[PDB]
DNA sequence: TACACGGGACCACA
DNA sequence: ATGTGGTCCCGTGT
C-alpha cells in the first residue's frame, strides 16, 4: 500500500515510465544536478518552471 | 546491444520476459521507469492535468522544454 | 516499524 | 518479432 497518490482524475501510481526521448533527457538533468534519486530532479524541474506553471 | 537516436542512445532488452528498452546515460544503461515520493508525485500530477495529458512522460517533456534555460547551466 | 526505491516479471496493446 | 505504457510482487535499504 501508499504507491498510490489522490489525484484529480482519481488514483494514480507514483512509479511512471518515462519514453526512451523523454528518459534521456531527464536523466540527464538528474545527472548533471548529481541527485541520488531521480523523484528529486521532478521536484526540481517542477520548482523551475513555476512561472509556466502558474498561467493555466 | 546499443542503437543510436535523437539527443542519444538506447539498448535492446536481453531477456525475452521483458522487451523494454532502456537509455545510455551517464551512468551507463538505465531503466526508464522512475518512482517518485508521495508529495512530489502529487505536485507532478497536478501540472499533468493542468496541461490535460494523458501520460506523464508528455509533462516531463514539457517540464524540461520549460526548464531549459535552468538545465542549460 | 513504516515507508521507500527499483529490479524482475507481467498484461494488453500496437 | 519487438517494441510500447503501466502495474504487481518482492528484496533491500532509509
Amino acid at each position: 500500500r501508499h504507491s498510490k497518490v489522490f489525484t484529480s482524475k482519481g488514483p494514480r501510481d507514483r512509479r511512471v515510465r518515462l519514453s526512451a526521448h523523454t528518459a534521456i533527457q531527464f536523466y540527464d538533468v538528474q545527472d548533471r544536478l548529481g541527485y541520488d534519486r531521480p523523484s528529486k530532479a521532478v521536484d526540481w524541474l517542477i520548482k523551475k518552471a513555476k512561472t509556466a506553471i502558474d498561467k493555466l | 546491444e546499443i542503437v543510436e537516436v535523437q539527443g542519444g542512445h538506447i539498448i535492446r532488452a536481453t531477456g525475452r520476459k521483458d522487451r523494454h528498452s532502456k537509455v545510455f546515460t551517464s551512468k551507463g544503461p538505465r531503466d526508464r521507469r522512475v518512482r517518485l515520493s508521495a508529495h512530489t508525485a502529487i505536485q507532478f500530477y497536478d501540472v499533468q492535468d493542468r496541461l490535460g495529458y494523458d501520460r506523464p512522460s508528455k509533462a516531463v517533456d514539457w517540464l524540461i522544454k520549460k526548464a531549459k534555460t535552468a538545465i542549460d547551466k
